[PDB]
This record gives C-alpha cells, structure tokens and sequence, in this order.
C-alpha cells in the first residue's frame, strides 16, 4: 500500500486558465461569494466536489453588469476545480 | 464589479 | 461470490480525527509600485466570509493580510512542517491577482507549485492520504469569456 506523493490534492480555481476573475468592491468576488453561500447551505451535508459543482453552476449564470472599463460588461466567468482526490470528502458535523 |  | 469489490464507490476520507485542521487565508489587497497591480478592494469581505464558513466547519483559521512573498513561504513552511496527525485535512486559500501559474504576494510573484510542494507526501507526511484543499481567487490570464445561449 503506497500512494503517489501527489495524491489527494484538490485545486479550486475561481476562473478557468487564461481568464479573468471578477470582484465586487462591496460584496467581494463572485467565486468566494458563491463558494461561501454553498458552504453555508451545504458545507456539512454535501460532498465537497458537489458543492464545487454547485459553485460552478452559480458563478456560470452571472454577468458583468458594470465595469470600470466597459469591455467586460456582458462577459462571463467559469470556475474550474482540478481533483486529485481518491474518495468522497464530507465535513459532516463532529 | 472589478477585475482581479 | 469470489471477487470482492475493493474500490467501493462509497469510500470516504476518514473525517474523525481530533481536529479538523488548519485553514490558511492569504489576503492580498495592496501591492508594491514595482508590481504595478491595482488594489483589490472588496477582498476583506471575501476574507471575513471564508473565515466564518471555515470556522463553522471546524477549521482553525489563520488569516494573513498583505504579506511579502518570503513571509508567505514562511507561514506556508510553518504549516508544512506542523504535526497534522490528528487533523482531518488541510485548507489553504489565496486571494490575490495572478497569471500564468502564479499568484502575487505583496511584493513578488509566487508560483502556485511553491504553495503546494511543501504538502506533497514526501515532505508533509502527517497529511499523506488526507485531503489538501487549495482555493485561488485570482486572475489566471487576461482573456474574457463570452456569453452564449443554448439553442
């Protein structure tokens, strides 16, 4: 029984590689806003990658409403997690 | 919204 | 039946240790003139929000604001060489700008592999086989994604 040294990492990125991320100056960034909202609702109930997939869905439906430079208005953001996990991860209460 |  | 399934799809990480573990938060708001990066206003709301949910889940949260790169690695190494024997796992969050495969500290680039290497099994043994969670709120480039509609 040996594991790779690289085993059981999970890289949760707010946006896909090469792409912008977006941030509200009062409420904070889209991704952390939605990540914490999903964690508040299901942190202790759901598998971590199902949460990240919910976060994926939530950020995906947003649209840049207004931007200090208008070329990002109407643009989107798709987050992306890279899983090297080997089991289901839960934070059920203890 | 800002870019970061 | 002679062949037992050894990879059960229901297998879960054992999350019954004494502690939940460390969550580190690296909140980067302001940067050196030499970096030429704009100030990430709103990130403290991100930090306060993460610290709350991570505390609700049992983690010990350590939030650092505007550290230098050497100081980030110092706190990373401190986490890397700690005793995680009775921790369920480990979380590390990074709130900054970035591109390529690096994020920015207060003064300098940091490749994300610098954040992760100190936790690879060959260096942080008390976490081997435990989940290591990294969250990056950062640009990863300068493309914009267009809006499309299902037909």
């Amino acid at each position: 029984y040996t594991l790779p040294a690289g085993a059981d990492f999970i890289m949760c990125y707010s946006t896909a590689e090469g792409y912008y991320s977006y941030r509200e100056t009062v409420n904070g960034s889209w991704y952390i806003q939605d990540l914490c909202e999903m964690l508040k609702k299901y942190g202790s109930e759901l598998e971590f990658t199902e949460i990240l997939t919910l976060v994926n869905r939530k950020v995906s439906l947003r649209s840049v409403p207004n931007c200090k430079d208008p070329a990002a208005i109407g643009k989107k953001q798709m987050p992306c997690f890279a899983s090297m996990l080997t089991k289901k991860l839960y934070f059920r209460p203890k | 919204v800002e870019i970061d | 039946f002679y062949k037992r399934e050894m990879f059960d799809p229901a297998e879960e990480y054992k999350m019954n240790h004494k502690r939940r573990g460390l969550a580190l938060i690296f909140n980067q708001k302001r940067f050196d003139w030499k970096l030429g990066l704009k100030t990430r206003n709103g990130t403290d709301k991100d930090r306060d929000n993460l610290e709350r949910r991570f505390q609700e889940l049992g983690f010990e949260v350590k939030a650092y604001n505007d550290l230098s790169a050497e100081e980030v690695l110092e706190k990373i190494q401190e986490a890397s060489t700690a005793d995680h024997s009775d921790a369920d796992c480990f979380v590390c969050v990074f709130l900054s700008h970035g591109e390529d495969g690096h994020v920015y500290a207060n003064d300098a680039k940091i490749e994300i592999q610098e954040l992760t290497n100190l936790f690879k099994g060959d260096k942080c043994q008390s976490l081997v086989g435990k989940p290591k969670i990294f969250i990056i709120q950062a640009c990863r480039g300068d493309k914009l994604d267009d809006a499309v509609t299902p037909m």
